[PDB]
Order: C-alpha cells, then structure tokens, then sequence
C-alpha cells in the first residue's frame, strides 16, 4: 500500500528508540490504533537518501484497519516517493506520456 | 435666567425646559454634522475645458501641465481649434499610456489628456484606487470606434447589419464585463 | 468561532497621546512654584 | 484600569501641592466629580485636567458612533 | 406612422428623437449618431418625513419612559435616607444634573449622600452619549429610503396591481420588450396599461395613479432635473442613440453625416446642449 | 422591505448600566446602618 | 492598445497557440510567429460566422495610428487607402478628416476626449 | 462629530468573494494565487477554457 502525509488523514511521526511508537489513548478513552509506516528520506528535499521507519495513524489508516478485518489481508505502508499526488505529462522525446 | 441657562415655584420650572432644549439641539448638531462630513464627495481641481487654467496658461503659478501622446487623433482636434493650448502642448509625454501614468504619480505631470475609453478603463485597475478623470465621467466631443472599409465596397452593408444585431441583443454585453472590469469602479 | 465583534477597541497609543497631555502638566507646575516661589516671596 | 488608576495619582499629587486649606478627604470628591461633571496653587493643574476629561469623555462618544454604524 | 411616412413618399427627411436598431436598419439608411443616451425608470419622489418624528427616532419608548419615571426615584431615595440621617427641592436637583445644567441647589450632606449624588451625575453621562451616538448611525445607514431601483428581480418580477408599468405604443421600448423571451412576464403585464403620448403619461406619475414609466433617458432626464419633484432611479439598463434618417439610394446620405461629425468637433453640439437641456435645474 | 436603520431599544443594554445604578442605593443601603451604630 | 488588442508569444510546448487566441504575423524571411488576442478581435470571430468569412492578421509598423505627412497617410489608415487591406479593426476612433477618404461602420463603443488627474 | 468620520472610514478589510472577483482575474501583483503542483487541482485548471 502506498500513502501521502496529509495533515487531517494519516499523520507521520518519528518513531521512539525502542523500536515502538507513543500510545496515548482518545477522549473517549479507547486505545488509539497506529502501524509502522516505512517510507522517505526523511528529509525530503536535498539528500540522497534515508529509508527509515515511521509511525502512522490517522482517519484513512483507520479505515484500512476495519476493512482488513473483512478481507484477511496483510499490509505493509509505505509513504510515496516523491510527495506529489500524481498527473500525467508529456516528458522529453514527445515519445511516451506517463503518470509522474 | 437666559444667562443662568446656557450652561450655568412655577418661576424656575421654564428655564429648565430651555436648559433640557440644549442637549436635545446640541446633540442633534454634532449629528447632523457627522452625516454631513461622513459624505465623500470631494472637490476637483478643473471643471472642462473651457476653464481658464487650460485656456490662458499664462497665470502667475505654472501652468498645469498638459501631457498627450502626440501624432494621434486628440491632437488633430486640439490644434484644428485651440491655437494657444497646442503651442504650450510641446512639453509633453511621449511613452504613452505608460509614461503619463507613472509620471503622474511621481509629481512630473499634473493633468492628462488622451482617448476617453481607455482612460476609464485604466483607471479602473489601479493600485491603492488613486486616480480619476475630473469629469466626474464627462466626455468631450464624443464619437466613437468603427471598422475603417476600403471606400464604397460591397461588405459594408453586410457587417453593418451584423453589428447592430450584436448590441442590439445585449451580446457584446457579455464582452464588456469580461475585458473591461476593475475593483475600484464600484467604490 | 467566527466573529470579528466590534470594529475597533480605541488603543492604548492615542490615550498616551492624551495621557502625555497630564504629564506636562504635572512636571511642569512644580518646578515653576517651586522655583520661582524664592523670588516672588523674599523680595 | 489605567485611566482608572492614572485618574487616581492626580488625586494624590494635588493634594500634596496645595497642602504645602483643603481637607484631605475633600480633594478627593472634587476631582472624581470634576471628571463626572458637577461640585496658582489649585488652579494650574485642576485647569488642564478638567479639558482632560473633554478630551477623551468626547472620544468615547466619537468611538461608539462608529460600533453603531460599522456593525 | 412616422417611420410610415418616409417609407411611403410623403417626407425625404426625418429629424427627430429617432432610435438605431437592426429592424429599422432594413429599410432606412441613418446617419452617424448625434446624441448617445439609454433606458431609464421615473417614478415619485418619497416624502423625507419630518424633523419632529426624527427626533424620538432612537426614543424608541420603550426606555424612553423606564427612564422618564426612575429620575423620580432618586429623588425620593435620598431625602427618604437624609431625612433619616429640602426634598422638594431634591425634585428640582434629578433635572438638573441629568440635564448637566446648573439649575440646581444645595448639595447632599452625608458622606453616605455624596456617594448617592455621584453615581447619578455617571449614570447621566452615559445617556446623553448613547443618544448623540445612536442617532448619528440613524442618519448614516437610513439613507436611501428609496423607490425601487434598476430591474433586478423587484416587483417588476409579480405583475401585481401594485405596480402600474407604461411605455408608448409603436415604439421601440415596447418591440424591445416583446422579442425579450426571458421578460415574458414583464410584458403580458404591460400591454393592458400602456399609454398613447409620452407626454399625458408623465402626467399620470404626478397623479398617483401611475408607478413606473419605462422610457428614454434624454427626455426624461430634463423633464426630472426641470419640472420638480420626480427622480429617475439608478442606472441604465440599455445603450443606442439618435440619428437622421433618409430613404434608401439618398444624395445627401454622404454629405449630411459628415455635418453631424463635423460639428461635434467645433463644440457646436457641446452648447446646444448647455442651451436647452442644461441649465435649467430645480 | 424598505425598514434598515434599525433604531436599538437595548433595554439589557439599559438594565447593564442600571447595574451600577440601582446597586448605589445597594450602596446606601450598606450605608444606611453603617451609619447608626456610627452614630451611636 | 493594451485592453482592446493584446500580443503574446506562443507556448513553446504545445507549439501551436493556446485556442481561444488568433494567430497574427507581423509585417516587415523569418517573420516572427506571435499571436494576438482581446476585445476587438473577439468581435471579428463571432463577426466571421454570422457574414461567413476568413481572414488573416497583421501588426503594422510604420506609423502608430494613422495621420497626414505632406500628402500620404501612415498607420492603419494608410493600409486601407492603399488597397494593402481590407478592413482596420482595433482601437480606432472616427472623425471627419479620416473619413472623408475611407468609409466607416457603425460605432459599436463610444469614447472621445477626457482629463485625468490625481485624487 | 469629525473625529468619528475618521475612526468609521478606517476600513480594515474586505479580503475576498469567491472565484470571481475582479483581484482574480486581473493579477497585476496584487493577490497572486499558489496551488499545489501536479495536483488534480492544477490540471483542472488546464482543462477550463475561460
Ligand atoms: C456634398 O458636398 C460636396 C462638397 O460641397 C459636393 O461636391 C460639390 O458638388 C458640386 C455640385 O456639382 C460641385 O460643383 C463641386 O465641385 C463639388 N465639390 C468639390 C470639392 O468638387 C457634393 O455635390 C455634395 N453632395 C451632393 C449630393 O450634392
Ligand atoms: C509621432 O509623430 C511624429 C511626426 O511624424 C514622429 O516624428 C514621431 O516619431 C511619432 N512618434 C512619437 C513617439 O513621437
């Protein structure tokens, strides 16, 4: 599965040294649901490059917990490359056009 | 009790009803006078052409300063009839639209003079809305854009008609409202 | 929420600008009735 | 609070320049109800503070003519 | 009828407050506009009520007398409390210190009775600075008190025996209206009250009996600004002008549109203008 | 439709001012015996 | 005349000009591609398919609007009354001297002279 | 009565309608309007011919 950190669905936070990450119950007292999101250099715009782990959790990845329950699956999260959302454009040698 | 009155048994019951006429009058002046001065409508230098400052420049302060893009229509309307406002026009600006509009807001130039629809319309999208035409909209000798034709072709009577089916029909309406829109006009 | 109640609340600069009025005032006064005072009075 | 407590400094201070008569108790009467309205040692002070009041006393006034009109 | 005339043989010229548009445009040959203008609605002035309602406008009685009866109260609040420890005066000193005149009289002598008085004269402050603020926002914001303005969805919208709209028959006002397929409603109205000479119908604006009139803006500019009394409301709504007219194949079609240019250089139409259109204001 | 100004009778408005009016006989009242034994 | 007609380049990727534009050469072998655009040409499109036509474009250079020089005119009125054209749209205002010599329409905005000042 | 005509004319803001303002489609310098690149936002943009 592949992801994008956008503020008010599935936040990105640093994982703690022991490997786990904070849990801090809601409101409502229920235990919060977070999952080990791989992903980028974290720090996206100059440096070759760092493929460290995260810790994710919000509206979205909730929604593909339930979900799972009722598939069986088994996932591994993993931020996108390069940030962006995704188009298509027509790139150098007018050959083929892919979606960036 | 006049004197007692303006602001320091049956007798003395009256020249309270005068002392209570003040601050009904007085509150009532400084009122009206609020409504009065919180209208904006302010004097502007000129009032048309025909007005001295433009007409006989030879007063005792500088003449306003007369800026028109030269070799254009305005001048051959100035110089056909006003011979003295055309022979002080020799000082003037020469970048057009441009040049009269910075040079306005920089004190080189005090008054400008060109086509009338463009003008309205330039100042119409202007930073801050500091500029405006003293005719309060007025135009002089007006007349209007066309389509020049070659003399006595056979299309004129064909576009002729297909023009006065555009305005004629709020359709160039549409037009006017996406080219020709500023902030400051309604303001 | 969404507000913007009152356009204004009048600052504490121009009040300043009054308060530097009473200020001039009372500086003022003193020296003068005090100093002058030992002329007015012996001779 | 300021004008508040501002206020009451000129009810100290004049007291201790006309003292050096006036009851102490009454200086300060006259000056709330100078700023209220309504009863060259006194005078050089008392003089500008009572336009004080004009001053702003008309500015509230000014400022509520515009939170009636701008709302 | 007058366009009739010219195309049938009696007359070779018309000069008069003729309009441009395409159906004319078939079969006369116009000349460059002399005069540009619009469409504008005239309607009744409104009265400006009075002064003497204005001034309890913001005396809206309700207060107006929970106040005009709780001065008494003071009064019998503190003699009632000096008599414990001379009140038909204190009667004679509410009035005054509400008023800040200086018709008054002896002072209140407690301690207890100067913190009494005191509060009133700040109470009354706060009145009088009430009253002078909320009027002036009344005379700001209550400004237009007006008719109805240009045609955008008023009661031009419901043909109701409120409104009276009128033009003149055999115009091109009325055609204008009719080809309009998105005004049908604003016609089907307007036939069962137009009117016959646009001069008896300006009569009927200054009778009551006649709301709206839908008409020139060149004619009904003058006869606003000269007459009395009578406004036009807004903008205009549509743009065309004037214009000699002349039958197909004319000599003097070249020649005369070039007089009509060639006057409007010289200010010539500038001062025709200043001469009876102008100049002449109520 | 015609009816903008709106001309404020803000009898609350007036009841918050009169919170410091009536409460200075609320003054006096704790005035009013202060005095008595002070008298006496 | 900026709010009437408009010049702007064309895209350099798609390579031929954004629609909604008219192409419009420039009058002078390489003669510079740049296509126009505002209020007066859209009247000449929505012109072109009620009276049926085509049409090409061209700037002209020698001469801003038009004018007598000792017995021969420049400008757009010079390429009317040298059978170099045979229309002149744009910002162009009428009077009795141009139209002596070449024949107008009817005037579809209205304008003449104004002042502007400071506020 | 004149000190009030001033505090009423200090207009604070009137920031914006919605897509349509004239600050909108004239951008001068005034106003200058920033989306997210390559989003789905900026092809629709691309693709709305006014
Ligand atoms: C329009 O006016 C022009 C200028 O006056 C007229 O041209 C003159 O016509 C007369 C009539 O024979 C000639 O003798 C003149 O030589 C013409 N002028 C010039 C400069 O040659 C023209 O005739 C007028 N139009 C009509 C229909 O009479
Ligand atoms: C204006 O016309 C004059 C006269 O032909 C000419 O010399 C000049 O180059 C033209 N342009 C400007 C900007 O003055």
């Amino acid at each position: 599965i592949v992801t994008i950190h956008q503020e008010p669905f599935v936040y990105v936070k640093p994982t703690l040294s022991d490997g786990t990450c904070k849990e801090e119950f809601t409101v409502n007292g229920d235990p919060v649901k977070k999952v080990i999101c791989t992903g980028p250099n974290d720090t996206s715009p100059g440096s070759p490059r760092h493929t460290v782990p995260q810790c994710c959790y919000g509206f979205c990845i909730d929604l593909l917990i339930k979900l799972a329950r009722t598939m069986n699956f088994t996932y591994e999260v993993h931020l996108v490359a390069d940030g962006k959302f995704g188009t298509q454009e027509r790139v150098n040698n007018s050959n083929k056009k892919e979606w960036n | 009790l006049w004197a007692l009155v303006f602001n320091n048994t049956t007798s003395k019951i009256m020249v309270l009803v005068w002392a209570f006429f003040a601050v009904i009058f007085l509150a009532s002046y400084t009122a009206n006078l609020a409504a009065f001065m919180i209208q904006e409508q302010y004097i502007d230098t000129v009032s048309g052409l025909s007005d001295k400052k433009f007409q006989r420049p030879q007063d005792q302060y500088p003449p306003f300063r007369f800026g028109t893009v030269p070799n254009g229509s305005t001048e051959r309307n100035i110089r056909s009839n006003y011979r003295d406002m055309h022979t002080h026009m020799v000082k003037f600006n020469q970048r057009s639209v441009e040049d009269a509009l910075t040079s306005l807001k920089m004190g080189k130039l005090d008054a400008f003079i060109y086509d009338a629809a463009v003008l309205n319309y330039m100042a119409g999208k202007d930073e801050g809305c500091k500029l405006v035409t003293i005719g309060s909209g007025k135009v002089f000798a007006t007349t209007g854009y066309g389509i020049a034709m070659q003399k006595d072709s056979h299309w004129k009577r064909a576009i002729d008609l297909a023009l006065l089916q555009f305005l004629g029909d709020g359709e160039t309406q549409k037009l006017e409202t996406v080219w020709l829109s500023g902030i400051c006009q309604n303001e | 929420d969404s507000r913007s109640n009152a356009p204004a609340t009048l600052t504490f600069e121009n009040m300043a600008g009054v308060f530097m009025l009473v200020a001039g005032g009372i500086v003022a006064g003193i020296f003068l009735i005090f100093i002058e005072i030992a002329y007015k009075r012996h001779k | 609070v300021m004008m508040f407590v501002m206020c009451l400094t000129v009810v100290a201070i004049t007291v201790f320049m006309f003292e050096y008569a006036f009851t102490i108790g009454k200086s300060v009467w006259l000056l709330w109800a100078l700023v209220f309205n309504n009863s060259t040692t006194s005078k050089i002070m008392v003089l500008v503070w009572a336009f004080f009041a004009v001053i702003f006393l008309a500015s509230y006034t000014a400022n509520l003519a515009a939170f009636m009109i701008q709302e | 009828g007058m366009m009739g005339e010219l195309l049938s043989g009696q007359a070779d010229m018309i000069v008069a407050p003729l309009t441009i548009n395409n159906e004319r445009a078939q079969y006369i040959e116009f000349s460059k506009p002399f005069k540009y203008q619009g469409l504008t609605i005239l309607v009744k002035k409104e009265i400006p009520r009075s002064t003497l309602d204005s001034f309890m406008q913001p005396f809206q009685s309700t207060l107006w007398l929970l106040v005009g009866l709780s001065v008494h109260v003071v009064a019998v609040m503190l003699y009632l409390l000096d008599r414990f420890s001379t009140l038909s005066s204190a009667m004679w000193f509410s009035w005054g210190v509400l008023l800040n005149s200086g018709i008054g009289e002896g002072a209140p002598r407690s301690f207890s009775a100067r913190i009494l008085g005191m509060v009133w004269a700040g109470f009354a402050m706060i009145i009088v600075a009430s009253y002078t603020a909320n009027l002036a926002a009344f005379l700001v914001l209550d400004r237009p008190e007006e008719r109805i303005t240009g045609i955008n969805d008023p009661r031009l919208r419901n043909p109701s025996d409120k409104f009276i709209y009128a033009t003149v028959k055999q115009s091109s006002v009325d055609i204008y209206f009719r080809r309009q397929v998105e005004l049908s409603t604003m016609y089907r109205h307007m036939e069962k009250h137009n009117y016959e000479s646009a001069a008896e119908a300006i009569q009927a604006v200054r009778d009551n009996k006649l709301h709206a009139f839908i008409w020139d803006s060149a004619v009904l500019e003058f006869e606003a600004s000269q007459k009395c009394d009578l406004v036009t409301t807004g903008e205009l709504f549509f743009r065309s002008g004037f214009g000699i007219g002349m039958r197909k194949d004319s000599p003097w079609k070249q020649n005369v549109s070039l007089s009509i240019l060639k006057s409007h250089e010289n200010g010539f139409m500038e001062d025709l203008d200043k001469t009876w259109v102008r100049y002449q204001e109520c | 439709k015609n009816e903008v100004m709106s001309s404020k009778l803000d009898i609350d408005n007036m009841a918050g001012v009169f919170y410091m009016l009536l409460v200075a006989m609320g003054l006096a009242l704790l005035v009013f015996a202060w005095e008595h034994l002070v008298y006496w | 005349e900026r709010p009437f007609v408009i010049v702007e380049s064309p895209d350099p990727g798609t390579g031929g000009c954004v629609p909604n534009t008219v192409p419009c050469r420039r009058q002078s072998a390489p003669y510079t591609k740049l296509c126009c655009k505002g209020f007066c040409i859209d009247i000449l499109k929505k012109l072109a398919r009620v009276v049926k036509f085509s049409y090409d474009l061209y700037l002209v250079t020698n001469g801003k609007h038009g004018k007598r020089v000792r017995g021969v005119w420049n400008g757009m009125i010079g390429e009317v009354y040298y059978k170099r054209a045979d229309m002149a749209i744009g910002s162009l205002t009428i009077n009795e001297e141009r139209s002596e010599i070449v024949d107008f329409s009817v005037p579809f905005v209205e304008t003449g002279i104004s002042v502007m000042v400071a506020r």
